[PDB]
Parts: C-alpha cells; structure tokens; sequence
C-alpha cells in the first residue's frame, strides 16, 4: 500500500516565519496531473480542520496563509505568517487508493 | 452550517459491541460520501471503511476488514457501525467522517468531519 | 466520399552508369530504370526518354550506332565524338 | 576505489572514469560473494583475465532494487529510459550488490535522484544533467513549477525497513570495448618467452591464435598495432612487450 | 548476428553454455554461406 | 571569405589496423572531395592597422584545418559548446617547448590569445603570459607532447568528435602555393586520440599575438598578422574507398557519392572500371507528405445542442451532463466567433483538440452580466461564494455569450433566480438545489419572510433597457479530468486534404 | 515463425529490444525464400 513519511516530524517555527513541512508517499498519489492529498488540522480533544484538501486547493472559510505545493510523492506546505494558536498537530493523507492511509504526526510550536 | 453531533465520551466494559453513529445537518447524507476514522492519542489517525448512502457499495481497509460491521441508515441522516470482537487495542476514539467529489467517482476532497466520540474502555 | 482510388506504388528503379573505361574518361551517363522523367547527376542534364527508362547524361543521336554498352529496351550507349 | 568507495554518484548524473595502463584482476570481483548479480552480456565472468582490452570504463551509480533487472543490454523502464540506457549490443558486465547498511540511514536517504520525467529517449551513454522544467503538453509554463510541469529530479525512497526491490542496490557497468587499438588494462596472464618459426599457440592480447610465428619485413606505423587480411583475421601482430 | 565474426575471440570470451549460441549463430550463418556457394559452384560446374 | 576546392584532400587513416595492397572501402567522417572550402582569413592588415578578427565557425562533424604559412603564426585551437564557464572548454596551446591540449569548465576571455615577448639577450619570442581564460574549474583532461604545429610547409589536422574522443590526424608537407590547397594526396596519420567526452560545436582558431599587439597602441610595430591565413572545411558521412599500399599508407581514394563514376568505383571495388552498365544504386522516390483519412465522426458530442439551446437551467439548479463515449469537436468550439468569452484556464484552448481526457462536464447556469467575472477559479465573490463555485486547480473552459436576442424581453425573467443568502460558501462543483428558507438572523423567524429572515432565493430582472450591466450573458463551464483510466471522450482523429 | 508478415506492425506494437528478434525470424525467413527462388532460377536458367 501506502505510507506517508512526515519529514521533518515535529518542528518548530518562530511566529511569522517561513514553516516547511513535507511527507513522501512510497509511490506517487498524483494519477494524472490531479493530485489526492489533504492537510488537516487537529487540535488536541478537537477534530481535524482541512487545510488543503487537494494539491493546491484551499479551502473556503480559513486563512490563505496556508499554501501548497509539490509534485508527485513529495508535496510542501509553506506557512510564511506562522500564527499562534494555530498550531497543532499535522497530518497528511492520499485520496489515489484504497489504503486511505494518513500521516504520522507533525507537531508545531513557535 | 453544516453540524455533526456525538456523544461526549462512551465508557463501556471490554468485549461490548455496539452502534456509534453521526447525525447529519446542514446538507444530504445521502449524496455526500459517509466514511469512518479512528484515533488514538500519540498514534496516527487510520481509516475504516467506506459506503455511500444511497445505493453505494462497501470496502474495507485490509487489517480490519470485516472486523467492525457497518451500515448507514437514511433516516435520521445516520451512518451505524458495529462492532465484534471489541478489545482494548481495538478501542479508539471514533469520528464521522463525510467525503466530497468535484465529479463523482473518485474522492477528490473530505469536506466536514464530527467532533467525535471517544470510545474509553477505562 | 463514396469514391474509389487506385493505390499504384511510388515509382521506383535501379540507378545504372553508363561510364567509358576509366582511362579513357570520366564522364558518366546515368539510366533511371523504368522511371517517368519527371519525378527525377542533376536533372536537366540532356535527358532522354526510352522504354529502358529516363537516361540522364547522355545525348540521344538519331543515327544508329553498333551496341558497345547495352542501355536496355534497344538503346545503346557509346564514347564518341 | 572503483566498488568500495564511499560516495557514488546518482543515475541522472553517474560517474564515467578511465581505466587504463594497469592489470586487471576480474577473478578477485568475480569469486566475491558481495556482489549479487554478476551477469557479463558480451563476456564471461571467468574468461574475463584471457582477454585484453583497448580501453575498460566503469559506471557507477545508485538505483532501487526492482531496477537491476532494467540495467541490461535493450530493456524498457523509468531508469534505463529516462535515467541510464545501455546500448542493445552492449559488450560489458552489470556488477549489482546490496547497499542498504551502507547508503541507506535510518532516516530517509533522499541524496540520490532520478529524472522522473524527459522529452524524449535517451540515448546509449551519455549524461543528462539538465533541470529544466518538463511540460506535459497541455499548456506552457515558465521556469516556476506548476500545475502541469513537474521538476524531473525526483528523489528516491530509502528505507532500512524496505524489502527487495525497494532498497539502494549498487551498480558498476564495466563497459568493454575492442577498438583495435593498443590495449591498456587486462588480465594477470603472466607473460611467456617469444617463439618464432615454430607451431605454438600465441595469445597477444587476447587474440588467441593458433599458428607459426616468422619475422616479418612489413612495416607498422606507430600507431597502428596488428594487420589484417582479407578474411578480417589477424595476419601479423605486434609484440606487446 | 553473433557478437563477434572471429570464432576465437567469442570463444575466449563467452562460457560454453552462453558461447554456444553464439557458435550456432555462426554456424548457421556459415553454413548458409557454405551451401550458397556449393550450389554455386555445381551449377557452374554444371555449366563448365 | 573566400571559397576554393578541397581537391581530394581530408582522408585520413580509419583505423589503426595494418592492410596491404587492400582496397578496404569503410564509411566514416570524410571531407568530401571536391569541396568548396572557405579560406578564412582572421586578421588582415590594412598600413599596419589590426583588424582582430576570429570567428566561431560551426564544428559541423569535422574541420579540415590547414595553412600553408611558414611563419607558425598559428598556435593551437579553441573547441567549445558556448566557449562559457557553465560549459566544458577544449584548449590547444602549441608553445615552443610543448603542446599542452587542456580541458576544464573555462570561462573565455573576449579575445582568447597566446602573449609572446621579443627578449632582447635571447632574441627569441618566447611565451610572456596566457590569456585566454579567466577562471579553470571543474578540469578534466591535460595532454603534453612534443608540438606537432611547429616542425612552404603545410600542416593539416582533421578535428573530430567520435564517443567522446576527439581525433587528431595531422600531416605535414612542404608545398609552394600561393593560397590554393595543392592537387595532390596525401594520408593524415592518426597524430594522437583523446578522451575528452565533451561535445564541440564552433570551432575557433587560435592566434598567437606578439609584444607588439599586447600593447594597447592600435598598431603592432614589430609584428605584422597579415600572414593569418588558415583554411576551414567540414567533413560529411560519406563512404569513402580507401586504397592502402605495401606501406599502408593511403596513396588514393575516391568519395562514393560525389558522382556516379565514384559510385561504380565504390560498387565494384575497383579504381579502374571498365566501360559497360553497372548497377550501382536504386532510385526511390520519398513521400512528399502524409495524409490522413478517416471517416465523419459518429458518435458526435452534443456540444452544439448544449451550447445553442433555447432554454437551459438555472444557475442555483445548473444542470450537469455527462459528456462522455463520445468524440468531441472542440475546434468549432473555438473558432466559432458568437461567444464573448472563450476562457480554457486549466489547458490552452488552441490544443484542446489533439488531447484526450477520460471524462468531460458541461455546467449550465444563468448569472447576471456584471458577476460574469465572478465565476473564475478561486474567485471571491457572492454569486461565486453562493451558488457556483470554481477550484482553485481547475481544469476547464468558461464559456459566456450575450443572451439579449435568446430569452431577454419586456417581460421579467422571473423564473431565474439566485441565491442571496446562503449559511456558507458552497464547494466548488457542488450543486444547490436548497428551498430552506434559511431565517439566520439573531432569531429564527422560522417563516417564508422576515426582518432579519430572508428567502435565499432572489428573482432576476432581465430587460432590453438594463443594458450591458444587467443583459443575461448565459455562462456556460465545461469540466475535464482524468481518472486514471481509458480516455473514452476525445477530439476527432486529424483528416487532411 | 515472427508474430505478423508486416514487418511495420512488430515495429510498431514493440519497442526494439524484442523486436529485433521477430525482425531477426523474418529476415532470416525471408533471405531464405530469395535464396530458394535464386536457386531454382539459376536451375530453370540453366535449362533455358
Ligand atoms: C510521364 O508522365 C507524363 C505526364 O504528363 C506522361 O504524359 C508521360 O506519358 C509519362 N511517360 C511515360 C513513359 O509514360
Ligand atoms: C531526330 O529527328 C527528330 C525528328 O523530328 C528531330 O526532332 C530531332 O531533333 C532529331 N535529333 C537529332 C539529334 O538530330
Ligand atoms: C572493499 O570491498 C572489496 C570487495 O568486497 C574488498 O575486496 C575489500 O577488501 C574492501 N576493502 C577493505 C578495506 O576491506
Ligand atoms: C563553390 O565555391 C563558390 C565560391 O568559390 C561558392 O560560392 C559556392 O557556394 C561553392 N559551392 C558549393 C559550396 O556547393
Ligand atoms: C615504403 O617505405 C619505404 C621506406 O624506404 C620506401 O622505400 C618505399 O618506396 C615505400 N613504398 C613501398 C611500396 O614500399
Ligand atoms: C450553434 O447552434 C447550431 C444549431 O444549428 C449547432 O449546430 C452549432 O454546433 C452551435 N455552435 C456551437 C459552437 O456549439
């Protein structure tokens, strides 16, 4: 199946500075062109706010501070303007097959 | 918008089988995709299973397959699952999960998610 | 279209000198076997038509010479003059 | 140096070196247990010390274990199409072993890449090191990434916990080529005293004849080593010593 | 079709079990040429 | 630049194998014979004036350089992809001790020269300083000899880059010509081979310059580079039947394709032929063109009836139809002039043919003239927001045209609609078909009307008078995607004339 | 013995590496049907 590799784990990051964070699936999630990852947001005791819920879609209703990019198996988020209590723990997930597996884990501080 | 309402915590005894399920408001349950996760604090969130609630079929992730039943139910905009064989690694906290196309016949995006129930074994 | 096209191949021939004996001259004169003269040394060079095929580099005589380097189809080729 | 180096290059851009002017001992790599696949296309991996070679090369590179089988004389694939090509009539031998306690760390091990994505067909030997971005066809793009166009370096997925067929497994092309000219780096057959005008059995350089050995008064340019006949057998041979 | 046109040569550079084949390759090609030339010869020895 | 004959020169030895009284003919590299070869000629003097001139002049597959002066005015070479500090740089230098041949990553100088200085004790030019490049990195390669250039005479190389070796023949014979190569043969032994694996498409002379020219004044007192005069032709793929003597050397040979009589040369094998007919080729004619035919496309999209329709849904209720199993003819899609917008965000509209994609939507909905803006990927606005929405990553054409003459009239359209007031902004590709009051407000008026309650649901007011602000402008959005399977829709297969 | 009598086909619905080897059956096949009709034209022109 799949398995997403979060890299680099937990990470920390002053308030309003570049946050790089990239998980590598074993083999490509893109099909053709399209891509089938999401980024989510879960606080603790909390359930999990979509990010970026395609390669490059944002979702309505949530800061455009969040940013994708990325191709293939390696995809980036960017978060130029860290803010404070948005951070939590990260997880990414591929929509291509039916593993449906997500991510490990990406802690954030500032 | 759109609401998912669970129970706040569900403490029960090891070995018990039972229905945990999500009502839905602010849009159909049936057009929308009715998926399933768990999670267990300092462990990654894995996926369960898959239905669609108007004449759709099932699937299951491999390690699990066939060890929860699943079901959805049309009224009250509810999706049941039920268990068998319930132990404490089998115990997680459980969240009604709904997924959204922008074509159909694949699974473009999850757009809203329930808070979730917690499934204590304690 | 409701039509019919005969499918004929692109003509096609075996490329063959006439050439003297070395010592005795460069010139050369090249025979296009079977091959129409239009789709063809370069061209222009005294061509001349036959039912061997189009015989580029030699001048056609209408006197008749005997047969020193048989061209094919009755003509032959000679270094004269 | 040329199989127990440390670092080695990635396929996109693989390290070719010179070999020549020494001996070469193919017998010390061949009872070697290290290497896992040892499969000579053009040669044989025991008569590899009877030859003598004009020029020898060796082209080292890390690729993930399923891709061993694709380094071969004419196969198809990602590596050998867009990454590495070896020509179809490819005289050499493929040196393959496992590498996954040496370049593969408990993290992830990202230093080698592979060109995802290219244009066209590579061709037989050469070294594509270029960056530029691929476009899939539908629409143009600058040099910043985009929807469409990918960066066609893409990393490979070293893990220790990855089974056959995704782990690094080192390979060494010893690529051999006979071009007639003066040979450089061979075998260890120990050289033996000169007989002329008597039947005996002479190996210069691989030859390996059989015939009677007269002076000869042709002459031989520097440069050039042995004469032919019409037969493109060899009719007279320089002394190598 | 075979690696090498010098039967030496692929013989002290190919095993016998992968050798083989290239021998055979030879072998049939030299045998064709042979025939080729055999029936030549008789038909021109039928002729002379 | 002016042209003169190669006159059978350019042939040098193949391979350094031994043939006696062999007629070995083998295609390589070769200068054609009888070529028209261009005598460069780099610095003229006017007077005493300089005139730096050294071209790039194209590699092309071999140069067979050659110069007939005595004088060694030439010293070494310059071989180089874009002769930069990115690229790889091949450098001959022939300096009186040695030839030093250098390859590295070298970044040039404007003019690349050799310095000499006139020391007055040893009355001799002996090498000041090199200038030719700036920076070496990356180096690769260096070769000392004896120098072939140094030692009436006229020196020929043959450059060539063969699998990444670069052969040198050179050959040296004193001739008393003017400025014409001489009518006569002569082999080039193969002087050195070097691996230098680098590829060569402009090749530079290199000229020495003395003390004289290195000082800045305009005029060289004590040296003149009149002299410069160097030839440079290019070598072709020809085959060529090479003739070796007792010796090996090649005392003749004849290029196959330069005539018909060189043809039968190369065919029978012989210099000599004797007179009569001999068949040394075939004429075959090529194809001028391609032509491809293929019959009227069946199972034809129904894109015009989609697009040229009387009546269609509306924006909040737009109807998505799947077009699909079919061939579909985007062309006079494009080239049709009646819609005001032809928009392909996700591909060029221009290519929309030739690609194939397994599945393909066409979205009908009204929306007003001004908001046909909105309907944009990723777009923020309420018509955008509320009802229709477009992703970010979107692959697809928006298509608008003006609807005055279709639908708008005196009478109000009053069964369009669009949604006001919605709880949230929808999905992208998400249909909202919703006849909840939807009351929000601080309280739930949990009526059809209220104060702070309103029906999300606002009629349309279409009007001849409303003009270009208010005109329906019906918009139309097709969809692609690929699902990892068959394309099953796809533009027709090419038919020419 | 090659999987199509139009050469054009195999080296279309094959990339080369395994084409070369129906392209190698068909050569063969086919050298061997002209070297029979030479044969038995150098016969007949024998007789004739
Ligand atoms: C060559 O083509 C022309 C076309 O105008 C035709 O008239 C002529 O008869 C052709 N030659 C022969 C020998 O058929
Ligand atoms: C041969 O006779 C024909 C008769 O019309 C004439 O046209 C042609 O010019 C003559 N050719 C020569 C070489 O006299
Ligand atoms: C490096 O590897 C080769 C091949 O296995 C081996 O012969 C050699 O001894 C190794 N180097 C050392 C220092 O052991
Ligand atoms: C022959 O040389 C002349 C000038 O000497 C030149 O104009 C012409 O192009 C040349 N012909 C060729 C290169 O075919
Ligand atoms: C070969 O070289 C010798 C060297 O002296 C010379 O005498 C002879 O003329 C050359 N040519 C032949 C055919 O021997
Ligand atoms: C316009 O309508 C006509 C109906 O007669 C149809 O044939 C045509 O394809 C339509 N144009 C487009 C661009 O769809």
């Amino acid at each position: 199946d799949i398995v997403l590799t979060q890299s680099p784990a937990s990470l920390a990051v002053s308030l309003g500075q570049r946050a790089t964070i990239s998980c590598r699936a074993s083999e490509s999630v893109n099909i053709y062109g399209n891509s089938f990852m999401h980024w989510y947001q879960q606080k603790p005791g909390q359930p999990p706010k979509l990010l970026i819920f395609r390669a490059s879609n944002l979702e309505s209703g949530i800061p455009v501070r969040f940013s994708g990019s990325g191709s293939r198996t390696d995809f980036t988020l960017t978060i130029n303007p860290v803010e404070a209590d948005d951070v939590a723990t990260y997880y990414c997930h591929q929509s291509n097959e039916d593993p449906f597996t997500f991510g490990s884990g990406t802690k954030l501080e500032i | 918008q759109v609401q998912l309402q669970q129970p706040g915590a569900e403490l029960v005894k090891p070995g018990t089988s039972m229905k945990l399920s999500c009502k839905a408001s602010g849009y159909t349950f049936t057009s929308y995709w009715m998926h399933w996760v768990k999670q267990r604090p300092g462990q990654g969130l894995e996926w369960i299973g898959m239905i669609h609630p108007n004449s759709g079929s099932t699937k299951y992730n491999e390690n699990f397959k066939s060890k929860a039943t699943l079901t959805v139910d049309k009224s009250s905009s509810t999706a049941y699952m039920q268990f068998s064989s319930l132990t404490s690694e089998d115990s997680a906290v459980y969240y009604c999960v709904r997924s959204g196309s922008y074509y159909g016949t694949t699974y473009d995006y999850f757009d809203y998610w329930g808070q979730g129930t917690t499934l204590t074994v304690s | 279209t409701l039509e019919i096209l005969d499918i004929t191949p692109c003509s096609f021939g075996g490329v063959s000198v006439i050439t003297p004996g070395t010592n005795t001259s460069n010139q050369v004169a090249v025979l296009y076997q079977d091959v129409n003269c239009t789709e063809v040394y370069s061209t222009g060079s005294n061509v001349f038509q036959t039912r061997a095929g189009c015989l580029i580099g030699a001048e056609h005589v209408n006197n008749s010479y005997e047969c020193d380097i048989p061209i094919g189809a009755g003509i032959c080729a000679s270094y004269q003059t | 140096e040329v199989f127990n180096a440390t670092r080695f290059a990635s396929v996109y851009a693989w390290n070719r070196k010179r070999i020549s002017n020494c001996v070469a001992d193919y017998s010390v790599l061949y009872n070697s247990a290290s290497f896992s696949t040892f499969k000579c296309y053009g040669v044989s991996p025991t008569k590899l010390n009877d030859l003598c070679f004009t020029n020898v090369y060796a082209d080292s590179f890390v690729i993930r274990g399923d891709e061993v089988r694709q380094i071969a004389p004419g196969q198809t694939g990602k590596i050998a199409d867009y990454n590495y090509k070896l020509p179809d009539d490819f005289t050499g031998c493929v040196i393959a072993w496992n590498s996954n306690n040496l370049d593969s760390k408990v993290g992830g091990n990202y230093n080698y890449l592979y060109r995802l994505f290219r244009k066209s067909n590579l061709k037989p030997f050469e070294r594509d090191i270029s960056t530029e971005i691929y476009q899939a066809g539908s629409t143009p793009c600058n040099g910043v990434e985009g929807f469409n166009c990918y960066f066609p370096l893409q990393s490979y997925g070293f893990q220790p916990t990855n089974g056959v067929g995704y782990q690094p497994y080192r390979v060494v092309v010893l690529s051999f080529e006979l071009l007639h000219a003066p040979a450089t780096v061979c075998g260890p057959k120990k050289s033996t005293n000169l007989v002329k005008n008597k039947c005996v059995n002479f190996n210069f350089n691989g030859l390996t004849g059989t015939g009677v050995l007269t002076e000869s008064n042709k002459k031989f340019l520097p440069f050039q080593q042995f004469g032919r006949d019409i037969a493109d057998t060899t009719d007279a041979v320089r002394d190598p010593q | 079709g075979a690696i090498s046109s010098v039967l030496n040569d692929i013989l002290s550079r190919l095993d016998p079990p992968e050798a083989e084949v290239q021998i055979d390759r030879l072998i049939t090609g030299r045998l064709q040429s042979l025939q080729t030339y055999v029936t030549q010869q008789l038909i021109r020895a039928a002729e002379i | 630049p002016a042209y003169t004959n190669s006159f059978t020169r350019g042939v040098y030895y193949p391979d350094k194998v031994f043939r006696s009284s062999v007629l070995h003919s083998t295609q390589d590299l070769f200068l054609p014979f009888f070529s028209n070869v261009t005598w460069f000629h780099a610095i003229h003097v006017s007077n005493g004036t300089k005139r730096f001139d050294n071209p790039v002049l194209p590699f092309n597959d071999g140069v067979y350089f050659a110069s007939t002066e005595k004088s060694n005015i030439i010293r070494g070479w310059i071989f180089g992809t874009t002769l930069d500090s990115k690229t790889q740089s091949l450098l001959i230098v022939n300096n009186a001790t040695n030839v030093v041949i250098k390859v590295c990553e070298f970044q040039f100088c404007n003019d690349p020269f050799l310095g000499v200085y006139y020391h007055k004790n040893n009355k001799s030019w002996m090498e000041s300083e090199f200038r030719v490049y700036s920076s070496a990195n990356n180096c690769t390669f260096e070769y000392v000899s004896q120098p072939f250039l140094m030692d009436k005479n006229l020196r020929e190389f043959v450059f060539k880059n063969i699998d990444g070796y670069f052969k040198i023949y050179s050959k040296h014979t004193p001739i008393n010509l003017v400025r014409d190569l001489p009518q006569g043969f002569s082999a080039l032994e193969p002087l050195v081979d070097l691996p230098i694996g680098i590829n060569i498409t402009r090749f530079q002379t290199l000229l020495a310059l003395h003390r004289s020219y290195l000082t800045p004044g305009d005029s060289s007192s004590g040296w003149t580079a009149g002299a410069a005069a160097y030839y440079v032709g290019y070598l072709q793929p020809r085959t060529f039947l090479l003739k070796y003597n007792e010796n090996g050397t090649i005392t003749d040979a004849v290029d196959c394709a330069l005539d018909p009589l060189s043809e039968t040369k190369c065919t029978l094998k012989s210099f000599t032929v004797e007179k009569g007919i001999y068949q040394t080729s075939n004429f075959r004619v090529q194809p001028t063109e391609s032509i491809v035919r293929f019959p009227n496309i069946t199972n034809l999209c129904p894109f015009g009836e989609v697009f040229n329709a009387t009546r269609f849904a509306s924006v909040y209720a737009w109807n998505r139809k799947r077009i699909s199993n079919c061939v579909a003819d985007y062309s006079v899609l494009y080239n049709s002039a009646s819609f005001s917008t032809f928009k392909c965000y996700g591909v060029s509209p221009t290519k929309l043919n030739d690609l194939c994609f397994t599945n393909v939507y066409a979205d009908s909905f009204v929306i007003r003239g001004d908001e046909v803006r909105q309907i944009a990927p990723g777009q923020t606005g309420k018509i955008a927001d509320y009802n229709y929405k477009l992703p970010d990553d979107f692959t697809g054409c928006v298509i608008a045209w003006n609807s005055n003459n279709l639908d708008s009239k005196v009478g109000g359209n009053y069964n369009y609609l669009y949604r006001l007031f919605r709880k949230s902004n929808l999905k992208p590709f998400e249909r909202d078909i919703s006849t909840e009051i939807y009351q929000a407000g601080s309280t739930p008026c949990n009526g059809v009307e209220g104060f702070n309650c309103y029906f999300p649901l606002q009629s349309y007011g279409f009007q001849p008078t409303n003009g270009v602000g208010y005109q329906p402008y019906r918009v139309v959005v097709l969809s692609f995607e690929l699902l990892h399977a068959p394309a099953t829709v796809c533009g027709p297969k090419k038919s020419t004339n």
